[PDB]
RNA sequence: CGCCGCAGGUGCAGAUCUUGGUGGUAGUAGCAAAUAUUCAAACGAGAACUUUGAAGGCCGAAGUGGAGAAGGGUUCCAUGU
């Protein structure tokens, strides 16, 4: 789960997460929060685990 | 003694006479509580839920004319309370009220 | 260990972009630490890195 | 703080005070006048009896529309009521005064309420809605209460 | 309503973030002269412009 | 203490109304600890929460 | 009513066992640490010995939980305490001339023997350790002797704090502000009876006054820096947590729930380290500690280039003179200071051995 | 501030005067549309009103039920006060 720029679309979120975390993602679901920020649910590819990626990202 | 238990019959009909329809059953439990404070001399009177059913058995306005209760005066030696004694009134089902006296009931 | 504008001007485009990239990954890490509690030392470094990013970008521009 | 009527000597005296208390000033003023001059043990029972409606406070000045009671005959009066909230607030203040008396090390079995005073507190505003799109005030009337208890026997 | 435009939703977002109590440390600032947020808005008392 | 949340969750889990949710009046503390639908399910399995039966509306008179 | 105190000889003997076992682990560690070693290796080794020896002891009783009461904690020249890095964290390599702080605790039948000792690594044969750091360790050991002599029924808990402040000022240093020693009983490491070190107004008004009692264990702690006495955090992971058995919350994550159950199974109420698990532990701990299910023990850092020392040891209080069960290897021959005690009462208490 | 001169947006009881504040009225009018509550327990300093259980009732599917549009805009949900 990420907080992203409101002007970024699903394609841009997909590329952004791919290069600066070196992971492959399956799909991106997007909503705009009531506070105005955009939230992205980025589902990783089956061969990637979201737990160790979050561990090395630092959001455990 | 002061841990005495006694069995009474209360003329609910006498004590409810004149009360309006929507207040007869609520007033019947006030007279039952008033009755217990009088004979047992305890401000703290607990009414058993089964007795509450019996008073409310026939709805709110058609309260039974007579009810057979049992007053148990027991110690409140369970917590710090202004009253060391309390009366628990319970329901005694009977088939007839004829020739029923106030009787001392054993343990 | 801060970066100044004067010593940035002798550098060429490749390392200036390299310098900018390292600051951006550090600021993103600092933003992660801000969300997960982090520390007051890491929170106060957010402004320092942000002005460093502005410092590099203005020299490139 | 500044009390009205300082005690004749502040060595056998204790003071208690409250500000902006949510009790009606008119009811509290009558209740204070009843317990004025009472011994502290007499005032405590009397205030408890008002709560139990065994003794009343006579309403002498703020008596408009106040009904008649049999217990008003103990006082040379006809109109009386049983202000429960005023009795509680004065009971709390009497407990505070007695605690202050114990702190100064003067015995509490000889205290007498020589001074008690109820003052108007700043009113607080609420709203009520009337017939033809009109708004009317729905003010509260809190009060400041102070009292001084002295030893005498 | 549930059906809203992006501009309306963005407008509601800003009105929501600025309807918060003032931070406590503000009163400690020298020459503060601010007691509370006087622009607090409740959804039931006063309605938004739109 | 207060079990408004638990009765709502038990109603949803049992797929019945709040009329038919029975919370054990004696084991209030244990039910108060249940803040999740999983915890409610365990309490339903353990008998502390019971779905009360439908109030009888017989048709014998009509038949 | 069912608590176990020192009134029983079996309790006495297993306290002595805990003291001996903590002493032997620390004695192995002080030798094993040398130049060019890794604190991860030291922490793993300190746990590794303790596990096997506690397993082999009381082999005839396999119903009681015994083992680590406090994880191995190393603090080297920049950290206060509660430091125990994981494998993923960057390790710390021991240089020449570092002073390190060791903390380690063992428990038998829920009873705690917990000891901390500061010592310098890689000391040459015949050399003298000299500097501003040479006084803070010596003052901490003088605090140790002071606490040993003065721990007694009738001597108030507000006297040890002033004695430690007095000796610290006599050594021209100050302890870290706001550190707590505790009274240690069965299955408790954070007892209500607390002793306070270098307090200020807030901690003094939140602190209690109490009189030392018979048949009880204390973990008296001296922890003194040579700078200002203030510490903070530098954005490093917290590694030590302890399960609080008071409060409860329903954990909504499977990973947190499994982690909390494993914590209950292994370190039921005693402090542990996240090294004892990792991938899922680091995720479970955040949900567990969000709802105050685990009290954390954060890493505290002094200013860069400062030096801080520590001693701590469980002292039982018996009616005719307290005894020490865990002792650190500190020698006055290889360690001197340029300043001594200028207080007559402090001399009187230090020259009297218990 | 006095005295010699100078100059006024220079003197209040009223104008159903303007603004602000405060009384008597008055602890008064009143808190009366849609049948209805009761017993026990828990938490709590404190319970007619909160929660749970039990009982008696009401809406009676053209609902006092279950979901939407418009409108509202966070009122939603937990915890605490
Ligand atoms: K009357
Ligand atoms: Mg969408
Ligand atoms: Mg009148
Ligand atoms: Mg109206
Ligand atoms: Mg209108
Ligand atoms: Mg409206
Ligand atoms: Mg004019
Ligand atoms: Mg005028
Ligand atoms: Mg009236
Ligand atoms: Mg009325
Ligand atoms: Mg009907
Ligand atoms: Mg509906
Ligand atoms: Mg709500």
């Amino acid at each position: 789960v990420f907080i992203v720029d409101v002007k970024a679309n699903k394609h841009q979120i997909k590329q952004a997460v791919k290069k600066l975390y070196d992971i492959d993602v399956a799909k991106v679901n997007t909503l705009i929060r009531p506070d105005g920020e955009k939230k992205a649910y980025v589902r990783l590819a089956p061969d990637y685990d979201a737990l160790d990626v979050a561990n090395k990202i630092g959001i455990i | 003694n002061e841990v005495v238990t006694r069995e009474y019959t209360i003329n609910i009909h006498k004590r409810i006479h004149g009360v309006g329809f929507k207040k007869r059953a609520p007033r019947a439990l006030k007279e039952i509580r008033k009755f217990a404070m009088k004979e047992m001399g305890t401000p703290d009177v607990r009414i058993d839920t089964r007795l509450n059913k019996a008073v409310w058995a026939k709805g709110i306005r058609n309260v039974p004319y007579r009810i057979r209760v049992r007053l148990s005066r027991k110690r409140n030696e369970d917590e710090d309370s202004p009253n060391k004694l309390y009366t628990l009134v319970t329901y005694v089902p009977v088939t007839t009220f004829k020739n029923l006296q106030t009787v001392n009931v054993d343990e | 260990a801060k970066i100044k504008a004067r010593d940035l001007r002798g550098k060429k485009k490749e390392e200036l972009l390299k310098q900018l990239d390292d600051l951006k990954v550090e600021l993103s890490q600092l933003r992660v630490a801000k969300v997960t509690g982090g520390a007051a030392s890491k929170l106060s470094k957010i402004r320092v890195v942000r002005k460093s990013i502005a410092r590099v970008l203005t020299v490139i521009n | 703080v500044r009390y009205s009527l300082d005690p004749e000597n502040p060595t056998k005296s204790c003071k208690s005070r409250g500000s902006n208390l949510r009790v009606h000033f008119k009811n509290t003023r009558e209740t204070a006048q009843a317990i004025k001059g009472m011994h502290i043990r007499k005032a405590t029972k009397y205030l408890k009896d008002v709560t139990l409606q065994k003794q009343c406070v006579p309403f002498r000045r703020y008596n408009g529309g106040v009904g008649r009671c049999a217990q008003a005959k103990q006082w040379g009066w006809t109109q009386g009521r049983w202000p429960k909230k005023s009795a509680e607030f004065l009971l709390h203040m009497l407990k505070n005064a007695e605690s202050n008396a114990e702190l100064k090390g003067l015995d509490v079995d000889s205290l007498v309420i020589e001074h008690i005073q109820v003052n108007k507190a700043p009113k607080m505003r609420r709203r009520t809605y009337r017939a033809h799109g009109r708004i009317n005030p729905y003010m509260s009337s809190p009060c400041h209460i102070e009292m001084i208890l002295t030893e005498k026997e | 309503s549930s059906h809203k435009t992006f501009r309306i939703k963005r407008f509601l977002a800003k009105k929501q973030k600025q309807n918060r109590p003032i931070p406590q440390w503000i009163r400690m600032k020298t020459g503060n002269k601010i007691r509370y947020n006087s622009k607090r808005r409740h959804w039931r008392r006063t309605k938004l412009g739109l | 203490s207060m079990l408004r949340l638990q009765k709502r969750l038990a109603s949803s889990v049992l797929r019945c109304g709040k009329k038919k949710v029975w919370l054990d009046p004696n084991e209030t503390n244990e039910i108060a600890n249940a803040n999740s639908r999983q915890q409610i399910r365990k309490l339903i399995k353990d008998g502390l929460i019971i779905r009360k039966p439908v109030t009888v509306h017989s048709r014998a008179r009509c038949r | 009513q069912q608590e176990q105190t020192i009134a029983e000889d079996l309790v006495v003997t297993k306290y002595k066992m805990g003291g001996d076992i903590a002493n032997r682990v620390l004695r192995s560690l002080v030798e094993a640490s040398s130049s060019g070693v890794s604190v991860l290796s030291l922490c793993e080794k300190g746990d590794a010995m303790i596990m096997e020896e506690t397993g082999k002891i009381f082999k005839k009783e396999k119903e009681m939980k015994k083992g680590i009461a406090f994880p191995t904690s190393i603090s080297v020249n920049n950290c206060v305490c509660h430091f125990s890095p994981l494998k993923s964290d960057q390790d710390y390599i021991l240089k020449e001339g570092d002073l390190v702080k060791i903390d380690l605790g063992v428990h038998v039948d829920g009873f705690i023997a917990n000891v901390a000792h500061t010592f310098v690594v890689d000391v040459a044969q015949g050399t003298q350790v000299t500097g501003r750091k040479a006084d803070v360790i010596k003052a901490a050991h003088l605090c140790a002797e002071a606490a040993l002599r003065l721990v007694k029924p009738g001597n108030q808990n507000t006297q040890v704090t002033e004695a430690w402040n007095k000796v610290a000022h006599s050594f021209n240093c100050t302890p870290i502000e706001g550190m707590l020693s505790h009274q240690l009983k069965q299955h408790v490491i954070d007892g209500e009876k607390t002793i306070i070190q270098n307090p200020t107004d807030q901690q003094k008004k939140d602190h209690e006054k109490a009189e030392f009692e018979v048949h009880e264990v204390y973990a008296v702690d001296v922890l003194v820096s040579s700078g200002e006495g203030k510490a903070k955090d530098a954005g490093q992971r917290t590694t030590i947590y302890k399960r609080d058995p008071s409060k409860q919350y329903g954990l909504k994550m499977k990973t947190s729930r499994a982690f909390f159950s494993e914590v209950e199974r292994r370190f039921d109420a005693m402090p542990f380290t996240l090294r004892a698990f990792e991938k899922k532990a680091r995720m479970g701990v955040v949900e567990c500690a969000k709802h105050e299910l685990l009290q954390p023990f954060n890493v505290l850092y002094e200013k860069e280039g400062e030096f801080v020392a520590q001693f701590k040891f469980t002292v039982l209080l018996m009616p005719n003179g307290p005894m020490r069960i865990t002792s650190g290897p500190f020698e006055p021959d290889l360690y001197k200071s340029e300043m001594e005690v200028q207080d007559a009462e402090l001399k009187a208490l230090l020259q009297s051995s218990a």
